[PDB]
RNA sequence: GCUGACGACCAUAGCACGAUGGCACCACCUGAUCCCUUCCCGAACUCAGAAGUGAAACAUCGUCGCGCCAAUGGUAGUGUGGUUUCGACCAUGUGAGAGUAGGUCAUCGUCAGCU
RNA sequence: CGCUCAACGGAUAAAAGGUACUCUGGGGAUAACAGGCUGAUACCGCCCAAGAGUUCAUAUCGACGGCGGUGUUUGGCACCUCGAUGUCGGCUCAUCUCAUCCUAGGGCUGAAGCAGGUCCUAAGGGUAUGGCUGUUCGCCAUUUAAAGAGGUACGCGAGC
RNA sequence: CCUCCUAAAGAGUAACGGAGGAGUACGAAGGUGCGCUCAGAACGGUCGGAAAUCGUUCAUAGAGUAUAAAGGCAAAAGCG
RNA sequence: CGAAAGCUAUUUAGGUAGCGCCUCGGACGAAUACCAUUGGGGGUAGAGCACUGUUUCGGCACCGAUGCAAACUCCGAAUACCGAUGAGUAAUAUCCGGGAGACACACGGCGGGUGCUAACGUCCGUCGUGGAGAGGGAAACAACCCAGACCGCCAGCUAAGGCCCCAAAUUCCUAGUUAAGUGGGAAACGAGGUGGGAAGGCAUAGACAGCUAGGAGGUUGGCUUAGAAGCAGCCAUCCUUUAAAGAAAGCGUAAUAGCUCACUAGUCGAGUCGGCCUGCGCGGAAGAUGUAACGG
């Protein structure tokens, strides 16, 4: 598994060797019956659009990261569950760091990289 | 034919139509007894309050 | 995943679960059934779990049969959404279980492994449940 | 195997709350309906009636029903057990002839 | 609101109510002209001293006692005004 | 005894199956000049009639195959007062639906006609 | 007879914005902080045992599901405070919990030994310095027996 | 503004509750008298079939009702 | 004497107005309330599949079994509501006018919508209480339970709740249960706690347990598999010496091997075994200033 962190998203590739095997898009039946947040998934986070009950001077972006990494962490283990491969951790090193603390099974993580481009944008 | 009727608990905090019954038999606080005609439209009056009053 | 095909409505009320099941409280279809002692919602995830571990512990030898069926969509609201703004979207599906209902029942097999299969099956489920033989009366 | 022994069941124990209060002395309300005479309230005992039940060949045969004297020649018909528990609550009996 | 599920399902509309049914029940007294049943369609058919009007409203054409029953052929529910 | 008209009632009155009916009555039936009909049609409506037949229809009679009606008992619910582990339970008053036993091939009124 | 006077009991025939340059009267009737209630979510724990573990469910891990505990994340509510309860971080100074990081005692082990892994007991002490960034954190360098997780108005601005 | 539900078997009854419609149409689609009965299925029949028109037999309405829905509709409120 | 925090409307939403609710005066006088008997219409709780859907199994959309539904109903209560008749009791009902206040409600039950059958949440309906209500109880505790304070008394009886001491009143009586300080927080689930109740199985033709001896031969059943030899898995459960011994219930081996078990015989000698239901208990059970989850 790739698992493609950002502030503003997460992405989950499913890779065999050195190719895509699939993407984790709306057209999947992995995603079909989920109890958790489906990929792509936006953070769209109350502080991200500016509402809910939270100021900035009261600096909790870090603990809506890691919330938020949290929630990617539930889709990913309810995907591998059902495949069980190992992931690839795919981002910022903030990112990635704030990811392995919250990690529910961070045993299965095999690597970690950092200084990948594109990581909203390219394929 | 007549009968005594006693109420034993206090009526100020039941149905409005209880209350109604209490006041159409008489009975206007605890431990007061009167005595009316013994008739089934009386024991209607009775039994609706049946747990308030008492009849000897 | 069972679930209903086109439904007539998207949302429902909430409703009651009162009363005991007088109706489906019978081993009808098998010979021997597990029953649900106490009430609640029988979720279509919870279903699909006591149907795989019967089955495989049965092994295509014998037949099942499930009497519930989830047809009750439940809504539920997204995290940091306010009161308000109209009812939630539908995310999984229930049966409505009463004290007395069957769940499933077994048929074409041994006694004591169709004994230990609902118990295997009864461990997935939000119920205390009885297991029972089907009777004439 | 097919007799059973059971008590009238007068005016004063029919009803929900004197059927429920008759249960909490094991007790089992029944009915024998049929023949060409009116149908008789009878109760069995539930040790009895469940020992009775246990019996397969019970439901298909002739019962006697011996009610502390007279004594009626009857087929169970009907038999409503609780819901959840299990256990018999009432019992339909019809008079054969 | 993190799993995209409350959105736009716009239904708040609702008629104002329309006070319809029984206005005066069996064995009442009723003067000509009171108004017995206000109906969509004929949940209830006008017998003898009852008239109905264009929106099937039921109303009396005598005076007398209304009398409600069930009668014909199609089992229908039928008002009468009885002279009584 | 039977037939017809108009009603009460609206399945315990219905359906299905079988039998009986032509002296009155009814129904088919004959014809289409005339009255009146057909977006074409004497099919229906209508008129003028009795050669034939109770075949169909109709009426009556028979039955339980279906329908329909349906207890008793129990159960569910429930008003009031109390309790409760919120499932319910207790006292009292009510009391289904479903199902079972069982019932049913209707019952009446006014008038006319044949016997 | 002439109204999408449709904000449809229709303010005028006739009408948009900005204010971080601002101001007044009010409100904890109503938001941002912190408390409270709640516990969906979260975290922790337990139940079942498909499977992985070369064999072998239960050394270790635990798919599908189920049940709790905590208040501890993200939230929900709007009960307290708007005739004022100062925000994040640092400094100083702490105090408590135990779901224990080290040190202490153990059972099991896929425990030869050395090292570990799990779980049980245990809160007496102890539990780095730096580079980057306002950071908490995080990454990194070098250590250490160890560099614990938390509560305390996310302790502490009438202490800085 | 209308229809259903929420709405707890008289009426009424709230929510940024769950579902749909309206801001018309028609001089006949109104009045009356008279007359008629639908949808579907099966069987037979030139093109012609799954389905056109024709004939037969079942068929309380499974149709229609200018339109949303509900309630109604055989004395049809449906169709000439 | 005594509300309201409702309805309708509103550039209205914390304002105001009409109506509702309060008061005063006048009119009228039983037209009002309660209960009994009785005339009504209903589509709710429940229930059900006849319609609209939805659902599982079998036979072949249809037949049969089997479930479910706010916007489904072949059905269908209790209450409630609208009438009639009648007794008793009652500081009634209605209308006209003077003066208002109020149009932020709250909680606890009940029926629901919403929410997560979360919230001291929110929105309705209905009852009670507070508001605007003191007194007694619930440790303390508007809204819970009992009960409505005109004033005075060093009189008595009771309600809820209580009676070992704080602290008024039983170290009261009868029959039991618990050993957990359970009582005096917490579930799935686990267990050989303990009491009770309906049945069963075996037994001096020696029952249960222990101990002693055996527990075998076709055969390493066939297949599969590197190997599958009772014991990875798939397909049968046969026969033989038998007093008995499974084509095996476990441990074990890579596979065999090996150790047990089931079962039988012997020894001993009397009751014993396992399910079901029920009462009360045990574990599951970790938090932050201090015992701190009976007020002591």
């Amino acid at each position: 598994y790739t698992v493609v962190l950002t502030r503003d998203k997460a992405r989950l590739i499913e890779a065999a060797n050195d190719r895509v095997v699939a993407e984790f898009d709306t057209d999947n039946a992995k995603q079909n019956n989920m109890e958790g947040i489906p990929f792509p998934i936006d953070n769209n986070g109350l502080y991200t659009t500016g509402d809910g009950g939270s100021d900035r001077s009261a600096n909790n972006e870090n603990s809506y990261l890691k919330e938020f990494f949290n929630q990617v962490d539930k889709s990913v283990q309810e995907l591998w569950g059902e495949h069980k491969m190992p992931l690839v951790i795919v981002g910022d090193v903030r990112n990635i760091s704030y990811y392995k603390e919250v990690c529910d099974r961070p045993e299965n993580i095999i690597a970690t990289v950092s200084n990948l481009t594109e990581l909203e944008d390219g394929n | 034919k007549t009968m005594k009727v006693t109420q034993l608990k206090s009526g100020a905090h039941r149905l409005k139509s209880h209350k109604a019954s209490l006041k159409g038999l008489g009975l206007r606080r605890i431990n007061h007894s009167v005595v009316v005609e013994d008739t089934p439209s009386t024991r209607g009056m009775v039994n609706r309050v049946n747990y308030l009053v008492k009849v000897e | 995943m069972l679930q209903p095909k086109r439904t007539k409505f998207r949302k429902m009320h909430k409703g009651r679960n009162t009363g005991l099941a007088h109706r489906g409280s019978t081993v009808a279809f098998g010979q021997f059934g597990l029953k649900s002692l106490t009430r609640g919602r029988m979720t279509a995830r919870q279903i699909e779990a006591a149907r795989r571990t019967i089955t495989r512990k049965i092994k295509r030898g014998g037949k099942i049969w499930i009497r519930v069926f989830p047809d009750k969509p439940i809504s539920n609201k997204p995290l940091e959404v306010r009161m308000g703004k109209g009812k939630g979207p539908v995310e999984y599906w229930v049966c409505e279980i009463k004290p007395g209902k069957m769940l499933y029942e077994l048929e074409g097999i041994s006694e004591e492994l169709a004994r230990e299969a609902l118990t295997l099956a009864a461990a997935k489920l939000p119920f205390k449940t009885t297991i029972v033989k089907r009777t004439i009366m | 195997h097919f007799a059973l022994n059971a008590v009238d069941r007068s005016a004063e124990l029919q009803g929900k709350g004197a059927s429920r209060r008759l249960r909490k002395q094991n007790l089992v309300p029944a009915i024998i309906y049929g023949g060409n005479e009116e149908p008789a309230s009878i109760s069995i005992k539930i040790n009895e009636l469940v020992k009775a039940l246990e019996f397969e060949a019970f439901f298909s045969h002739i019962l006697t029903i011996t009610v502390d004297g007279v004594e009626e020649q009857a087929v169970i018909k009907a038999l409503q057990r609780h819901p959840a528990k299990g256990f018999p609550m009432h019992a339909d009996f019809q008079r054969i002839v | 609101a993190h799993k995209k599920a409350a959105g736009s399902s716009r239904n708040g509309r609702d008629s104002n109510p329309k006070m319809l049914g029984v206005k005066i029940f069996g064995g009442q007294a009723i003067v000509a002209g009171n108004i017995i049943v206000r109906q969509r369609g004929t949940e209830f058919h006008a017998g003898a001293g009852v008239g109905m009007g264009r929106d099937h409203t039921l109303f009396a054409l005598n005076d007398g006692v209304v009398k409600f029953a069930t009668k014909g052929k199609f089992n229908r529910r039928y008002v009468m005004v009885e002279e009584a």
